[PDB]
């Protein structure tokens, strides 16, 4: 499944908006407001009709998975007492469901009336229902492959502490959609399933060792367990190993029944005792990895490398340091090379690692009209300050007390009047205030030398 | 900026369209919309006469894949009688038709230039002495020239702010150009090269009517050598 | 209350460490896994004996406020492939409690035995109890000053009386070592305060009081001044208020734009405002006798982890100075890894944490300068990170630039590499265009 | 038509109200939602057999408090009464329209008049 375009109308922040998405990775950048969260929420709402067809619906009473009366646009006018709503609120999406199957579906809401959807939105539920039907007829030789939908919000690390099988069955396969678009943490689901997986692997290994007469039947159960573990560990390594050195997440009973990681020089330490960025990244990658493994068990090792779907991440570079920020996107693309990623960030280090066609800059005018444009200049491989000033419009020189004097000195020196006593006094004052090794002062000295050389 | 010299009357379609000038905003807008068929030849002539440089920022839009659009020096909503006057038309970057008009647009698409313009204080490329109003700094900024009256400085600052010539993109590009110029200066000092053979690549046009971008920065960087090169070959 | 030096022994990841703290602001800088939260937790443990002297925390049996078995260091024995625990863990702190009262107290835990404090650590609890006793005095005409203790960790987003009495005064130490600050609760209590003030102000218009009204006015003035120290320079916003006329919302004033709602801003700025306001309100509660200078004359210690969370690079450059201007008598100890924050402080206020193979830690000042420095220079020097990312074709581009520089553009291999890079990066790549211009320049000669 | 932005034509709405015996205020019988600020909140329980006094009390209190806020501000800092005084004028005109309507019935026979919100009397209508 893929989404090519999205258009909003009278939604939370935008009177209207049109935004297209790259095929593999898209990054949303916004200096002011909450436009990025609004776009992510709209996309998440547009994907729910598909999940609704698998019995995964508001059975836990998830009211955020539909357009609410709080999602409509309210205009406050100072000179008038009353305040009205903008109706209807609409979400229109274009994309692809299966190979060669292009569609366009819409969701709308009028005032306090219940939300309504058109006929293509119903066909999107019919497709999920027929996929479920094909999954439940396991007495077949053909294989059906399910897509992935996932949402990762900023609250994915808030209350990690509050809260099994793996086979080719409908019940086991459809557990990969459980709370897939939820806004809360999903860490304990993973921890319990991974603990069961490791314990079953070890117990079946010893059972096979003590009586291998059941080879042709039970030695493939252990092989499946090993292949699942290998896929998950490889996916996590792709992100953690090169930067931090930690690798091979496991479950250890001798460490008080905890998940542990290994380091060449620090040994085995429980994950709960590692740094914030490491825990964040591990949770983020593990979510996708085991959902991929549970959805498509017939892809033993290549479950993550051959799975298709859409993943949404808000603040992808949370808690990561600048050296780690320069490698997160490529790590994600290498771990899951068939998934469409839509992320948000405000870090020049991340923006310097993608091409300008994968960046969208969001802005509004006074009346709520929105625009999602590309950067005017190249960003791929450029220095961080270039991206910071050219794209985000921030001067790399901080606004310290001496900035205005520096600008005045630059303007005076570059225009030929550098031998005047006033200019020299300002020069010496700024040298003592900022030091003689300041790059701007150094290039001003170079400019003075060049101008002196020319006059000859 | 750079002074643009016009030496072409125009096109037959443009001349005919100017026979009955529009006399209000609605007529001007409608006829400009209907004139879309013969805009290509006018734009080709405009781009050729400017040596493929933007009329306000002096960038090579073709080399960056940003395009051009026809710009009215004086807004046709202000004085619609000149909607088809060839003397009031120039070519600006950021062709009209995802990076396009917005808050950070510059040149003809700048926010201020779209609303209102005061022709008394506006310095544009069609004024013979526009180049002496501006100076280019080492940090990527553009500022009014020191040798200006207390009245000319206000006009220069107003023009700079109206066209949004100090945006981050332009500042970064100009800073990079200055750095490359410094590199070239050091290279020619080291290699015992001549500082006129090289400068003819940047300051002298080509048979296909093309000039290196940021003409003013290069001319101001080499104070007298650039003037000597220009006088020798122009 | 001021802490000057800290020493660790066999604590989480440090075999040994000694770190000195600046009087007004100290910033710990390091990559992940270096031990910033390690130092902050040690400092927070060193201050708990004082908070334990008040009944507001004398019941606090939280296990996170004492040395745990997990805090002892583990050594990796590669030949034996085993983890060995090293004992004991020690935390030693030096500082001043009151004017002219220097002290040194220690805390240690041995193996699985309960943690144990030394003789001088109980005197801190005794001092806290004496302060609590003095606060509960009725006819006293000599003022009592209470210091501010506060810890704001990475979980500070997960989740009154205002009298001049002992209960209200000591309510300022409520969950101070595990404090939380999100904009919802801030909006709630600020709105309550403003509603009460509006009621008392209208009652005066109708029929042209005392302690309660003046306390409310002083609190509002202090909080507004503190937030102004943050928002009024980057933009024109000032004087956050509550407006019933504006659909019962909090608004700010701009000289050119008028009023704007606070709820139309981004989460990061709202959370920063909430943090500053919470510090100011705690200061107001702690010292009623200072009136509207409570935030400007209160002393204490505030610990912040990840001071630049969810902050745009524009606001990361104006956050330390805002805190220094709003609370000029408080000692801040913060952590960060953003170079925009570091580009606005002196090198005397920065500590870089490193280790060796054996686990001996160091905390040193940066060698170079960082005040008024470009972000890329600080990134390259302080952090050791190249501002230019290592994309796939970086090495090829460097090799081609080197080859063209020495004048070998005419060799077939150079042209083949140029064509490969053109097809990969494209024909409008700035570096390739510069190389082509250079090649053309070194011709015609 | 009411919910249209940037409209030139005005819309006039007719009144519709039923006042039955459920309206009566017997002995001891007796924050704003965003929908209470709409023109169409005037059709809220308009034909039902109920009492609608608390709606009026809440909205009228909001009016008076906003008006007093503007009075206090214009007394304190006389520097922002431009496009902010239009709102004050609207609030004042609404208050006086309601007050005159009520005066048309009580003043002549009973002598009571000028219903208003009072903060002195424990924040009550008086
Ligand atoms: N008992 C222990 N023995 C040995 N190493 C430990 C122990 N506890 C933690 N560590 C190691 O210490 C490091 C944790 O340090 P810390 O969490 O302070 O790092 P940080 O990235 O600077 O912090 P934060 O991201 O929370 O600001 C990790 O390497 C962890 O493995």
């Amino acid at each position: 499944m893929r989404i090519d375009k999205l258009s909003l109308l009278n939604f939370r922040c935008f009177k209207q908006l049109d935004i297209t998405f790259d095929e593999h990775i898209t990054i949303l950048v916004a200096p002011n407001g909450a436009g990025k969260t609004t776009v992510l929420d709209a996309v998440r709402l547009a994907l729910f009709p598909f999940i609704r067809g698998f019995d995964a619906s508001l059975y836990v009473k998830d009211k955020s998975l539909a357009i609410r009366t709080e999602d409509l646009r309210l205009i406050y006018r100072q000179e008038a007492l009353n305040m009205e709503m903008s109706s209807p609120a609409k979400i229109t999406a274009t994309g692809e469901w299966a190979s060669g199957k292009t569609a366009t579906w819409m969701l709308d809401k009028r005032g306090e009336q219940p939300p309504h959807e058109d006929k293509m939105a119903a066909q999107l539920t019919r497709w999920g229902e027929q996929l479920q039907k094909r999954v439940r007829e396991e007495h077949s030789l053909q294989q059906v492959e399910l897509p992935l939908m996932l949402y990762l919000g900023t609250a994915r690390l808030w209350y990690q502490e509050r809260y099994q099988r793996l086979d080719n069955s409908a019940f086991s396969r459809l557990s990969g959609y459980d709370d897939c678009l939820s806004a809360t943490s999903n860490y304990k689901q993973f921890e319990q399933w991974y603990s069961w997986l490791w314990l079953s692997y070890r117990e079946h290994q010893i059972t096979q060792l003590e009586s291998p007469s059941a080879k042709l039947k039970e030695g493939v159960r252990v092989q499946r367990m090993k292949e699942a573990i290998q896929a998950i560990q490889q996916a996590i390594n792709c992100l953690t190993q090169q930067v931090t050195g930690w690798h091979d997440l496991e479950y250890s009973a001798s460490h008080n029944q905890q998940l542990v990681m290994s380091h060449p020089q620090y040994g085995k330490i429980p994950l709960s005792q590692l740094s914030d960025g490491l825990r964040n990244a591990v949770a983020m990658v593990a979510d996708i990895a085991f959902r991929c493994v549970k959805l498509n068990p017939h892809l033993q090792n290549d479950a993550a490398l051959k799975t298709q779907g859409i993943v949404l991440i808000d603040e992808v570079d949370m808690f990561l340091h600048p050296a780690w920020q320069q490698q997160i996107i490529q790590s994600l693309r290498s771990a899951f090379p068939q998934i469409q990623f839509i992320v948000t960030t405000h870090s020049p280090q991340v923006l310097s690692t993608v091409k300008r066609e994968s960046i969208r800059l969001l802005e509004q005018d006074e009346n709520g009209n929105g625009k999602a444009l590309m950067p005017l200049g190249a960003t791929y491989g450029e220095p961080s300050n270039d991206v910071l000033q050219s794209v985000m419009g921030v001067d790399p020189q901080p606004a310290v007390k001496e900035k205005a004097d520096l600008q005045k000195l630059t303007g005076w020196v570059d225009q030929g009047k550098y031998d005047e006593p006033k200019t020299q006094q300002l020069m010496v004052a700024l040298e003592v205030a900022l030091g003689e090794k300041h790059p701007q002062l150094q290039r001003l000295q170079r400019s003075i030398a060049r101008q002196r050389l020319l006059k000859g | 900026m750079r002074h643009v010299i016009k030496t072409q009357l125009g096109t037959v379609a443009l001349l005919t369209a100017h026979e009955n000038p529009p006399q209000d905003a609605d007529q001007s807008t409608r006829r400009w919309r209907n004139f879309r068929r013969d805009k290509a030849a006018v734009m080709v002539q405009l781009i050729n006469e400017q040596y493929h440089l933007c009329c306000y920022s002096e960038i090579r839009s073709d080399l960056r894949g940003l395009g051009y659009h026809i710009e009215h020096v004086e807004n046709k909503s202000q004085h619609p009688e000149r909607t088809f006057d060839y003397q009031n038309l120039a070519a600006s970057a950021l062709d009209s038709g995802s990076s396009l008009k917005g808050k950070n647009a510059f040149g003809g698409h700048a926010q201020g230039k779209q609303d209102v313009v005061d022709m008394a204080k506006f310095i544009h490329c069609h004024i013979r002495d526009c180049s002496r109003y501006f100076a280019y700094l080492s940090d990527g900024r553009i500022v009014p020239a020191d040798e200006l009256n207390a009245q000319e400085t206000e006009n220069a600052q107003y023009t700079i702010d109206l066209l949004n010539l100090n945006s981050g993109f332009l500042q970064t590009e100009r800073r990079n150009h200055w750095e490359e110029l410094e590199q070239l200066f050091d290279e020619h000092i080291e290699k015992d090269w001549d500082l006129q053979q090289l400068l003819q690549l940047d300051l002298v046009s080509t048979p296909d009517h093309k000039l290196h971008e940021f003409f003013s920065i290069t001319r101001q960087f080499f104070q007298q050598e650039a003037e000597q090169v220009l006088q020798s070959h122009a």
